[PDB]
């Protein structure tokens, strides 16, 4: 109907989200490695010249 | 001869001439329709080969080949859309060659060699 | 705007005629007379030709391939 | 009547609606008195005066005044309180009242 439950249950949301487990995620470099990869990954392979940067560059 | 068999299962299944069944295969010997048959004889049961003999005494001819899977299989009832067999099982078991078709030297021959006895 | 819900039938089921499949079907048609003449235990239908043959149900002969046109009492 | 009504949603529910029920904790209730700053008194049917608010996607959608069936939707740390949810527009009110979902001494009838 109009509301399917009680309004207003103090977290109703969360609680009815499904639950999906995080993926295996390898290893991620840490540290001095990570700011390598970072460097790297902007500024000697340089992926968009075009426009901006756009790192994190959504599919579609 | 393997040969000529699957020729002319070639040249029936072409101008639709395989009587592919039991039910069919005796409606086409009943009538003036069945210039061939080829049956398995590892039939349980064995009347279905008794009737088909039966039916052939009334259009004469008979071939006794084994088989009945690999029947179906070199019979042309396999869709066949692979190099390999893709289809798990399919026989005919009785099998009635109704239209000619086209007419090569070594299949007529032997069909004359069956016809001599 | 359109208000519709959820139709409710007043009739139970009508159920798809399942088609009756006989194994073993076609000799039951026919005879052998002992390793030679075989004789054909239904009726032959004159209209179609040699090998078609009638449906007996109850004091009556019936074919199938002209079906509607022959249906001879017994 | 107005200018106003071609801004609107033009969402034109006019016929029949499917009248909604009472849910674990949604109930019935009749409007005694109306206050201001968009807040309502509800007697609900179980004896109790609770201070229903006039809540969202009620708000400035449809108008309600006193003596109106409603159904509220409650609140289990507040028993107090509580939210207008849905209105019923007199005709299934009547169809309530012969189910009787609610004592039928509270008679509202035009
Ligand atoms: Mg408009
Ligand atoms: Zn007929």
């Amino acid at each position: 109907g109009k509301v399917h439950g009680s309004l207003a249950r103090a977290g109703k949301v969360k609680s009815q989200t499904p639950k999906v487990e995080k993926q295996e995620k390898p290893k991620q470099p840490k540290g001095r490695a990570y700011k390598r990869l970072l460097y790297t990954r902007r500024f000697v392979n340089v992926t968009l010249t075009n426009g901006k940067r756009k790192m994190n560059p959504s599919p579609s | 001869i393997e040969d000529a068999l699957k020729v002319v299962l070639r040249t029936s299944l072409v101008h639709d001439g395989l009587a592919r069944g039991l039910r069919e295969s005796a409606k086409a010997l009943t009538r003036g329709e069945g210039q061939l048959a080829v049956l398995v004889e590892s039939v349980t049961e064995e009347a279905i080969s008794k009737l088909v003999q039966g039916l052939a005494t009334e259009n004469v001819p008979l071939i006794k080949v084994a088989d009945a899977k690999q029947l179906g299989e070199w019979a042309g009832l396999g869709k066949i859309d692979r190099d390999g067999n893709a289809r798990k099982v399919v026989g005919a078991s009785v099998v009635v060659v109704k239209n000619w078709g086209a007419d090569t030297q070594e299949r007529e021959i032997l069909l004359e060699h069956f016809s001599q006895q | 705007g359109k208000k519709r819900k959820k139709k409710v039938y007043t009739t139970p089921k009508k159920i798809r005629h399942k088609h009756k499949k006989v194994k073993l079907a076609v000799l039951n048609y026919y005879k052998v007379d002992d390793e030679g003449k075989v004789a054909k235990l239904r009726k032959e239908c004159p209209n179609c030709g040699p090998g078609i043959f009638l449906a007996n149900h109850g004091d009556r002969f019936y074919c199938g391939k002209c079906h509607s046109t022959f249906a001879t009492q017994k | 009547g107005g200018k106003k009504g071609r801004r609107g949603k033009n969402d034109s529910d006019g016929p029949k609606r499917e009248l909604i029920y009472k849910e674990e904790g949604q109930e019935y209730a009749q409007i005694t008195k109306m206050l201001g700053n968009g807040r309502v008194e509800a007697s609900c049917f179980d004896g109790n005066k609770r201070m229903a608010h006039i809540r969202g996607k009620l708000r400035k959608k449809v108008w309600m005044g006193q003596g109106d069936i409603i159904l509220v939707s409650l609140r289990d740390f507040q028993d107090d309180q509580c939210d207008v949810v849905h209105k019923y527009n007199l005709d299934e009110a009547r169809t309530l009242k012969n189910q009787g979902e609610l004592p039928e001494n509270a008679k509202i009838n035009e």
